[PDB]
RNA sequence: AAAUUGCCGGGAGGGAAGCGGAUGGGGGCCGGCGAUGCGCCCCGGCGCUCGGGGCGUGGACUGUUGUCGGCCGCGCCGGCGGCCAAAGCCCGGGGGCUCCGCGCCCCCGGCAGCCGUCGUCGGCACGGCCGGUACCCGCGCGCCGAAAGGCGUGCCCCUCGGGGCACUGCGCUGCAACGCCCUGCGGGCUCUCCAUCCGACCCGUC
RNA sequence: GUAAGCAGAACUGGCGAUGCGGGAUGAACCGGAAGCCGGGUUACGGUGCCCAACUGCGCGCUAACCUAGAACCCACAAAGG
RNA sequence: AUCAACUAGCCCCGAAAAUGGAUGGCGCUGAAGCGCGCGACCCACACCCGGCCAUCUGGGCGAGUGCCAUGCCCCGAUGAG
């Protein structure tokens, strides 16, 4: 956990150290495109056209208010951009990603939902992965690590809190003033209140 | 620093300070003492049918109540609920078992020294010099009631017989009241208007928001 | 405080492509409510006008920029291309504001209500500060006076906080301009 | 609008250049949450829309009349009063036993009928014209506009009102006199105590 | 007023029952909603949330002496921007207690 | 609290002028607009 | 037996009544509706049970408060990072406008107080609902302390203040304080009538 | 077919079999699917009264001497001045 | 300082039906209309936490101090017809 939080502040300033080098060299610096997504689905269970309903179940959102952790990859967000009607998603920070899950971790554990109270469970679900506690589990997911794949499937579903404060017109897009599809860096915004 | 105070008492090493292993390791040689097998009664009386449970010594250690911030010994209280609502009082001292103690003082309120609960009393922002006053006589046992027998159910002939009797509050206690209210009008004098202040008691007149009130 | 717009500054180009490994390089001065919004009508532009979408275009930087002087105040012109019911249509509005970013503001509640166009409808094509000595239209060349003096017509009387609001009060309000 | 919440065991309303719909609102939500409310000087209040507007529009409610009974129908009220106290039956839900009970409490007068005379008469500034019209619009008089629909005593009214105006004036004059030697009273004795007084200074004005 | 007769100190606000936690076509009788005197926005509930009420009528028949009866209370949340409180008793009010007079202390002070 | 020499120099003046020549330089290519040299119809609606 | 009718007593009724959910007001009815018994002791005879006193206690229901957890809402404050961060403030310099909103507009360079957005770290105060322990907590095997709690040794860190780490064992382990009433005009009821708010079209059927 | 709350087809969903919140009322329109309860927060829809929520903070437009105008389906109005 | 055309926002004309009549009603005119916003609030049996019922899955309990074993205890999800 010391070297995870270590190179946490090491990345986070040498994101800033580059812009401001390449400003500085005349150029600019193109951040890199965010590896992983956090995805929320908005809308219920009714009247969905069959392939979208196969891709939620795909996606493992089966009911209105949870979220999944996504990797980035033209298979998955050509995915999403089958189902955006129905989903909102961005770019989760460590914020997001590590109090998901402290506060609404669970685990798929011999497909039975074990709260994620102790670190215990994770020497049962993982432990072939190298992964012992819950700030492994957190690093490897954010930083999408060799293993995300386990350590997602591993995780259950969240099931969120309905939006404090309220929520925009699901009906329309992010951009059009909704609230469906990308809103890269505001599912952080949106996630303190879903959580 | 309520988190910091919590990661501090769980430390591992910081519970040993605490649990006092040491000075375990005093008396029982240099290493924790062993543990034995007390309780040879061997002598039951009686066999409950059911299975077997026996009473509880609470080991839970609950915290004091908290006093209030603005509570020091020395402000003028308002009392709230009872007979006494509306009165205006001094807070003496917290007594050890969580209530507050106050005195009107008996003189010129008619409030004995009283034990309240903190919740029905609201701060006044003012203060009374009461460090030349002896209170340490003061605690629960003082209080504590040994109510009698419910064997005597009160009449008729009974309902004024009390009254003009004077089998009540037993002569101690007025005696008590005036050494606390003499030590406490001598203070309370010094400070103007106090003793109208004292005498009155508090009322929510028309346009009156409490919450615009301070105190 | 709280801008409802704000103008950033997008700047993408199209992927690497084997043939011309360098592409273009396009900026764009763009009005949205955030970053986000920013970018998706960038790509919106880039791709009527320089046939670039998003799938085969690369977002180089989106910055936003912010106002000089927000403490003086600015006469702004707006050319503007909206779409009537019928049409489209160009147009030049004219405002005095201390921050472009609320001029924009402004001039989007003024074409919703003299027109009836939504955002969606509405292209910025051209902001500028139009000094005085220089501005074409009556309502903002008006102000255009040292020695200014009119009183207050309209005024709302309203407790200065919602604590002193009662239903009942005793005596006529005194109004006076 | 919730209810004002003030505890007086009658609230008297000076209903003159005040908006029929919006008085009748805030005066309906009084009755619902409880507040006995007695609205006086309803001829004078002030109706948006034109004189001619309202017309035609209790003409259209004058034709509605049930046709194998007319009795039965609507019934057309004239007088100002009763006006007021039909436009607050519209907001209030009177088929209910809440409903009656809340109508109750509503007494509606043309001028001010004693023992109104001698009791201050509360507004609303929620509704008085010139808080909620805009000078320069057009509207009318709900006086003015029953006696153009039938109401025949607005010359009762006008006398009755013309005396009580007068017969208020005079008591008016009788406490300016009074207040004048109150006035010299309160500095009489503003001279005669000096620091045991200075407390009341910076909390006075 | 001067010279009357009556309760001689208050230490209790007035507020007035006005109906219940509804929807357009629900009633939630668990929790009713009250109209705290002199209260006007939603921050100054604040304070009050918390301070126990007391519905007091008076049935018929004496019982202990007294036809007055008491129902208790507390103020648990605001509800809405104009000093409405949302409010919850021992057990759920007449219906026909809503504009009748409600008695709200201070006890659970601060 | 006191005053010590909370943040002190950090950075030589001769580099520190040429980090905020760099950062109006940004701040130029940011603001600079168009030309409108391409609308040779609207040349006198957009003022140029 | 019901349908149905009469009499007596009660109840309620502005063009239906009946029914569901809330309580409230009446009734009518419930003492397993609600307890007085446990431990310690001394006789006085019959280590054990009963008769007497002393003893610490203990009960249906209900109430308030405290403290721990859980979840939740709400308000206040502080620090940091990012932006070219700008800006006002203090100092400097450079342009264009020509009587002009004119002692005007624009721009750059130094500075060392407060002050937008985005991100983040933390502090506090109030309150709601549930829970009250055989495991997580917690208590004893030492002392001081009414108590919150403080107290040992050795190694690392800053070296001020203190901070971090460590050797670790046996056991035990259903949170408390105080009330109200106890045959009462009491408590509460799933029964009856009535009022009030909300809901509510008459069932079987093609 | 002139059009049809018309007849016949394609992909999908709904109703039928379905309550529930909104659209005043409506089988299929919008949200949404359900064990019984307490607490919190929402979706659609709104905050003048009926009716729980602001006569809230802003900017314009409209003056209707025709029932001014006021909800996706929707309960319509045109050509033209 | 002025003239003409063109264009589009609201409004007006265009605009006629039979029981009395329907932005849902009252009413609304620095709106309680129309267009665009900003906070917060109000509202489902929806979403999160907690209690309990049932179903389904997965477990534990014998040289038995041992159990309606068809029983008891534990974990997880779910519940429309
Ligand atoms: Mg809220
Ligand atoms: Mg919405
Ligand atoms: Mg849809
Ligand atoms: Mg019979
Ligand atoms: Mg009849
Ligand atoms: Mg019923
Ligand atoms: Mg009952
Ligand atoms: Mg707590
Ligand atoms: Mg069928
Ligand atoms: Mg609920
Ligand atoms: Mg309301
Ligand atoms: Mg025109």
């Amino acid at each position: 956990a010391e070297q995870y939080a270590g190179e946490y502040e090491a990345q986070d300033k040498e994101l800033v150290q580059l812009k401001r080098e390449a400003r500085m060299k005349g150029g600019f610096y193109v951040s890199p495109e965010a590896k992983l997504l956090f995805v929320v689905r908005i809308r219920g269970i009714n009247a969905m056209h069959p392939k979208t309903k196969k891709i939620l179940q795909l996606l493992r959102l089966r009911q209105i208010f949870n979220g999944v952790f996504l990797k980035v990859n033209k298979a998955t967000i050509n995915m999403l951009r089958r189902v955006e009607p129905y989903v909102a998603y961005g770019y989760p920070n460590l914020k997001s990603v590590r109090e998901l899950i402290y506060k609404r971790g669970y685990g798929k554990l011999n497909k039975q939902r074990i709260p994620l109270a102790n670190n215990k469970v994770i020497e049962e679900g993982l432990g072939k992965h190298n992964i012992i506690c819950i700030e492994d589990l957190v690093h490897e997911i954010l930083t999408v690590g060799p293993h995300f794949k386990e350590a997602n499937n591993f995780l259950w579903p969240f099931k969120l809190k309905a939006p404090l404060g309220g929520l925009k017109k699901k009906r329309n897009h992010y951009v059009e003033g909704g609230d469906a599809g990308n809103r890269e860096n505001y599912i952080n915004q949106l996630v303190r209140r879903m959580n | 620093s309520k988190m910091a105070l919590g990661i501090k008492r769980a430390s591992r090493s910081h519970t040993y300070h605490r649990r006092g292993l040491w000075a375990i390791k005093a008396k029982h040689g240099g290493a924790l003492p062993k543990a034995e097998k007390p309780a040879a009664v061997a002598e039951p009386k009686f066999y409950p049918a059911d299975d077997v449970k026996p009473r509880t010594v609470s080991t839970r250690k609950p915290h004091p109540t908290k006093l209030r911030s603005t509570i020091t010994p020395g402000t003028v209280l308002i009392l709230l609920a009872g007979r006494y609502m509306g009165k205006r009082v001094v807070f003496l001292k917290q007594l050890q078992s969580g209530l507050l103690l106050i005195t009107g003082p008996f003189k010129i309120n008619g409030v004995p020294i009283r034990r309240v609960n903190q919740a029905y009393v609201i701060a006044t922002s003012t203060k009374v010099d009461i460090s030349k006053v002896n209170v340490q006589k003061f605690d629960d046992k003082y209080f504590a009631r040994e109510k009698k027998t419910r064997a005597k159910k009160t009449e008729g002939e009974l309902f004024e017989s009390d009254k003009e009797a004077t089998k009540n509050l037993p002569d101690f206690k007025k005696d008590d009241q005036k050494v606390i209210d003499a030590e406490l009008i001598k203070a309370i004098d010094a400070v103007p208007d106090l003793k109208n202040y004292l005498g009155a008691r508090f009322s929510l007149r028309d346009g009156d928001k409490p919450h615009e009130m301070t105190f | 405080v709280a801008f409802r717009f704000h103008q950033y500054q997008v700047v993408g180009r199209a992927l690497p492509t084997p043939g011309d490994e360098q592409p273009k390089i396009y900026r764009m001065k763009l009005w949205a409510t955030n970053e986000v919004r920013a970018k998706s009508k960038f790509w919106y532009f880039l791709r009527k006008l320089k046939k670039v979408k998003k799938s085969n275009g690369q977002m180089l930087a989106i910055n936003e920029i912010f106002e000089k002087n927000p403490t003086t105040i600015k006469n702004y012109g707006i050319w503007l291309r909206y779409q009537s019911r019928t049409g489209y249509h160009n147009m030049y509005k004219e405002y005095r504001d201390t921050t472009l970013n609320g001029a924009v503001e402004q001039m989007y509640t003024e074409m919703a209500s003299r027109h009836r166009v939504r955002s969606p409808c509405i292209q910025i094509i051209k902001t500028a500060t139009v000094n005085f000595k220089l501005c074409k239209r009556d309502n903002t060349k008006q102000f255009h006076n040292s020695k200014i003096k009119f009183p207050l017509v309209y005024q709302k009387v309203r407790p200065p906080t919602r604590k002193l609001k009662t239903t009942y009060k005793a005596t006529r309000p005194n109004l006076f301009m | 609008v919730s209810g004002s919440g003030v505890c007086a065991k009658r609230v008297v309303v000076d209903a003159r250049h005040h908006m029929l719909g919006r008085l009748a609102s805030i005066v309906a939500k009084e009755l619902l949450n409880g507040q006995r409310v007695v609205v006086v000087r309803c001829e004078e209040i002030c109706m948006s829309g034109g004189l001619v507007r309202q017309k035609m529009k209790y003409l259209r409610f004058l034709r509605k009349r049930m046709n194998t009974k007319p009795s039965h129908g609507p019934i057309h009220f004239r007088a100002p009063a009763k006006i007021l106290w039909r436009t607050i039956r519209g907001m209030i839900p009177h088929k209910t036993a809440r409903g009656e009970a809340a109508l109750a409490r509503l007494k509606a007068y043309e001028g001010v009928p004693p023992p109104y005379d001698r009791t201050k008469r509360m507004v609303i500034p929620d509704a008085l014209k010139v808080l909620r019209l805009q000078p320069g619009h057009r509207y009318c008089l709900l006086g003015q506009l029953s006696k153009e629909v039938g109401w025949n005593y607005a010359d009762t009214i006008r006398e009755l009102e013309e005396k009580r105006k007068e017969k208020a004036k005079v008591s008016y004059d009788r406490r300016k006199q009074l207040a004048k030697l109150r006035v010299k009273a309160e500095k009489a004795a503003e001279e005669k105590l000096g620091t045991q007084l200075e407390i009341l200074a910076p909390i006075k004005y | 007023v001067k010279g009357r007769t009556g309760q001689r100190v208050r230490l209790y606000v007035r507020g007035t029952i006005l109906g219940y936690k509804r929807s357009k076509s629900n009633q939630y009788e668990t929790a009713s909603l009250v109209q705290i005197e002199g209260v006007n926005t939603r921050e100054d509930v604040a304070w009050y949330g918390g301070k126990r009420m007391a519905y007091v009528y008076k049935a018929k028949t004496k019982s202990n002496g007294t036809h007055y009866r008491c129902i208790w209370g507390k103020v648990s949340r605001p509800h809405g921007n104009t000093g409405v409180v949302r409010a919850k008793f021992t057990s759920n009010l007449p219906a026909e207690a809503m504009g009748k007079k409600v008695r709200v202390f201070m006890y659970p002070s601060s | 609290k006191e005053k010590i020499n909370s943040k002190r120099t950090k950075l030589s003046a001769e580099e520190a002028s040429k980090i905020k020549a760099a950062g109006k330089a940004w701040y130029q290519t940011m603001i600079s607009d168009s030309d409108y040299t391409e609308f040779d119809v609207f040349s006198k609606w957009l003022g140029v």
